[PDB]
């Protein structure tokens, strides 16, 4: 949240900046990629219980902090590569991890002025549909994805089925 | 070489005079190897001392079974001069700094001139030295070299004069 | 960085090439591509450098201003004119923190000198309002003894520029002592091309010039003949820390004939060491042993002459032929050298240094050379005779490095020199070739990484130049 109004950057570019092995230089390790890098790291280390805490952090926290998209995917970066771990034992918790992932979209949808990114969040909403959630939030998830916007509607028409 | 031992001495041509003679030996002991690396006199192609120019460059510089008495260095830019060296060990003249191991090796120049060729073929399965062989004409340590119009004037070492050539990529000696 | 850590020095024209070249043959977005160079210049002075090559490092860096000055004056024509393309870029590049954090941990003060930079760039380059981005960038870094080296360089380079701009003679020779006295960071500033090779120009005809006639003053002649030792010192340890660039600079036009023999066959990046016997040994017979027997017993100091230098060779050779090769004299070989190893008396080490060479193109089984380098570079000299010189400190110095830097076949083959250096890091740029182990590491060693990593590895630029020019393009 360093500024979200104005511009928080130019060099805003998600990718290029959450990416790791950048370290290997001098430069391209902005404190934002160590912080995501220390995170994985104990939240990879601490994957037994330590997990039942995220839920209601992004729920209170998380939640009504983002306007842009690139805390979007900040965010997915952190909670997304870990959602094997509850597939595997906390299948209580990933169909609230799927429900805040749409939230977040539906939120980065409502106050934008025009998507750029669709694809990436697309195919990995796909991929999490595929493979962790199947086809059991359906039902609820319809009453999210009714009211986005026209574009991003028929761009994700395809959940349907 | 002379002794049951092998030696090698060559870096880049003319442009510089690096030799890194190496005398090896390579029987020590059952399944392994101690290859020395004895520093041989090394020495150069004195043809560059010419204020004139100094682009020789060799691309051969072959030898041959006899270790002392050839050097294959040669001008080879676009150039054309032969060059022999040998090994003529003398002791130096130890001497002005009075009154009044000294044995060393210093290599000395045997022949060459400037001529117009581009390929050697080869050196010498030739006969000994040390024999004054004037009245042999058979190819007794014959040293070959290509021409690069047309024929080839394949003469000896220290004449480089003629022969006979019967007037009308890289080649190599057939044999005798 | 490729470009700032091979040919730093020598710098005639090559800045134009270089402009023309990567405008042309790029396709690089004027955001991006300043945001790119900005970083290249950036990155440098950190991973690789701990001694000489620092200073030469921020020279480039400071040298690439000029460069995008050039840039802005010719790149673009009425269509944004570097007005805030510039800006913004710096804006964005201001938020790589961890850059400007590691160059402070480097330097310890390079926040201020970092500072100091802008400013000077801004003093220089357009400054409508980037004021506001200098305050930018100092409220960026809010949380985060004698004289810092890079202030002090950049400042002083211009009054080292015009020091006197006086092109005459029969003045003191405080001026070249108080270069003597501080680093090679004259020279380093020198490096800015801007007076590198009209300096050396100039110092090469005053040297040629001042050949100090033939006087009869003993003090004042033998301190103008130190001087002049001391300035050949300090010019071949210039040639010595670039080479082709000094040879350059004092041998591309003009109808004369300077001491191009110590200066074409003393030390670069070729042996020469067989060509030692044949050219450089022009020896006429008129006072041929004169001369040798003068600088051999001198202990002869009437009037200053050094001219002998070019000539050595012969007392070399008659010294190697005395000492062991016929037994006449078991010692007094070296008196002879501690007489040779006095005060003001440079020269002599670049003839030791080529029959060094030479011997070493020999069998080397006798290494007389080997200890005659050794006594060379032993403590010797150490103040005992009447040495009229006040600089040999620095002189000595210079001396070793000198002796350092070239005979590394001798220094690697034979037994270790009792380190006369007394430095702080020698040249890391070496062979770093592993001996018993074939050609193919090139890709494991190199290629592999530099694939994973972000730059050209500057690093492995030299080990690669070696390969190159070593083996073959095919």
């Amino acid at each position: 949240s360093p500024s979200l109004t104005s511009e928080t950057e130019w060099v805003g570019y998600p990718f290029r900046l959450f990416d790791f092995t950048a370290c290997h230089q001098s430069y391209s390790e902005m404190s934002c990629s160590y912080t995501l890098a220390l995170a994985h790291a104990v939240w990879h280390h601490s994957s037994i219980g330590q997990l039942s805490l995220i839920p209601k952090f992004l729920t209170e926290v998380l939640l009504p902090i983002v306007k842009t998209e690139f805390q979007l995917l900040y965010v997915y970066h952190l909670v997304g590569p870990f959602l094997q771990r509850f597939q595997q034992e906390r299948t209580r918790c990933m169909i609230e991890i799927g429900v805040a992932f749409y939230d977040m979209l539906l939120n980065v949808d409502q106050c934008s002025t025009h998507l750029n990114y669709m694809d990436p969040i697309c195919d990995f909403l796909y991929h999490m549909k595929y493979m962790f959630t199947g086809d059991s939030v359906k039902e609820q998830v319809e009453k999210i994805i009714c009211n986005l916007k026209p574009a991003l509607k028929l761009r994700l028409r395809f959940i349907t089925h | 070489t002379g002794g049951g031992n092998i030696v090698v001495a060559t870096a880049d041509g003319s442009s510089a005079s690096p030799v890194q003679f190496y005398k090896v030996c390579v029987s020590v002991v059952s399944e392994k190897c101690r290859i020395d690396t004895e520093i041989l006199p090394s020495l150069f192609m004195r043809c560059t001392t010419d204020l004139n120019r100094k682009d020789k460059f060799p691309a051969i510089t072959h030898l041959k079974f006899l270790a002392r008495d050839m050097s294959e260095q040669v001008l080879l830019c676009a150039s054309s001069i032969v060059e022999c060296w040998s090994l003529r060990k003398e002791g130096l003249p130890v001497n002005n700094i009075f009154q009044q191991q000294p044995t060393i090796l210093k290599w000395r120049i045997l022949s060459a001139t400037n001529d117009l060729d581009r390929v050697s073929a080869v050196a010498l399965t030739n006969t000994d030295l040390k024999v004054a062989s004037d009245t042999q004409f058979y190819p007794g340590l014959g040293l070959a070299l290509a021409f690069h119009d047309g024929s080839v004037h394949i003469v000896h070492r220290l004449s480089l004069q003629t022969m006979a050539v019967f007037y009308s990529k890289a080649m190599q000696l057939s044999w005798t | 960085l490729l470009e700032g850590t091979m040919n730093l020095t020598g710098e005639t024209q090559s800045l134009v090439e270089q402009l023309t070249m990567v405008k042309r043959m790029q396709h690089i977005p004027t955001p991006l591509f300043v945001l790119e160079i900005w970083k290249a210049c950036f990155v440098g002075l950190i991973e690789s450098p701990e001694g000489t090559e620092e200073l030469k490092w921020t020279a480039f860096t400071f040298l690439k201003i000029p460069q995008v000055l050039v840039k802005l004056k010719k790149y673009s024509h009425g269509d944004k004119d570097f007005t805030e393309d510039v800006n913004c870029a710096f804006e964005f590049l201001l938020k790589l923190t961890p850059l400007l954090d590691k160059a402070d941990q480097r330097c310890n003060c390079d926040c201020t000198n970092f500072l100091l930079q802008e400013c000077g760039k801004q003093g220089l380059l357009s400054e409508a309002s980037v004021n506001n981005l200098m305050a930018k960038r100092k409220a960026d870094r809010e949380h985060a003894i004698l004289r810092a080296e890079p202030t002090v360089t950049n400042i002083l380079k211009t009054m080292d520029a015009d020091h006197s701009k006086s092109p005459e003679g029969l003045l003191g020779v405080l001026g070249h002592m108080l270069s003597g006295k501080s680093l090679d960071l004259l020279l380093a500033a020198a490096a800015a091309t801007g007076k590198l090779k009209s300096f050396a120009r100039k110092f090469i005809n005053l040297n040629e010039f001042t050949t100090y006639g033939s006087e009869e003053s003993t003090k004042p002649a033998s301190v103008r003949a130190l001087l002049f030792d001391i300035s050949f010192l300090m010019l071949c340890h210039v040639a010595q820390t670039y080479g082709s660039e000094v040879i350059l600079s004092e041998s591309r036009t003009g109808a004369e004939v300077p001491f191009f023999e110590t200066w074409m066959q003393t030390c670069m990046p070729e042996e020469g060491k067989i060509l030692n016997p044949d050219h450089p040994c022009f020896r006429p017979d008129s006072t041929k042993v004169e001369s040798l027997v003068a600088l051999l017993n001198n202990s002869k100091l009437v009037q200053m002459k050094w001219h002998e230098a070019c000539l050595s060779i012969s007392a070399a050779i008659l010294e190697i032929l005395n000492a062991w090769e016929n037994g006449v004299l078991a010692f007094e070989s070296i008196q002879k050298i501690t007489d040779n190893i006095k005060g003001k008396v440079c020269s002599l080490a670049v003839c030791a240094v080529a029959w060094l060479v030479a011997h070493v193109r020999m069998l080397g089984l006798d290494e007389r050379e080997k200890s005659l380098q050794m006594i060379r570079q032993l403590a010797g000299p150490l103040f005992s005779e009447n040495t009229l010189q006040f600089y040999n400190e620095r002189v000595v110095i210079m001396n070793s490095i000198l002796e350092r830097m070239c005979a590394d076949v001798l220094q690697q083959t034979a037994t270790q020199i009792k380190f006369p250096s007394t430095g702080v890091d020698t040249m890391p740029y070496w062979n770093l070739l592993p001996p018993k182990r074939p050609i193919k590491e090139v890709l494991t060693d190199i290629f592999a990484k530099v694939l994973e990593k972000g730059w050209v590895d500057s690093r492995s630029i030299h080990i690669f130049d070696t390969l190159l020019h070593m083996g073959g393009v095919y």
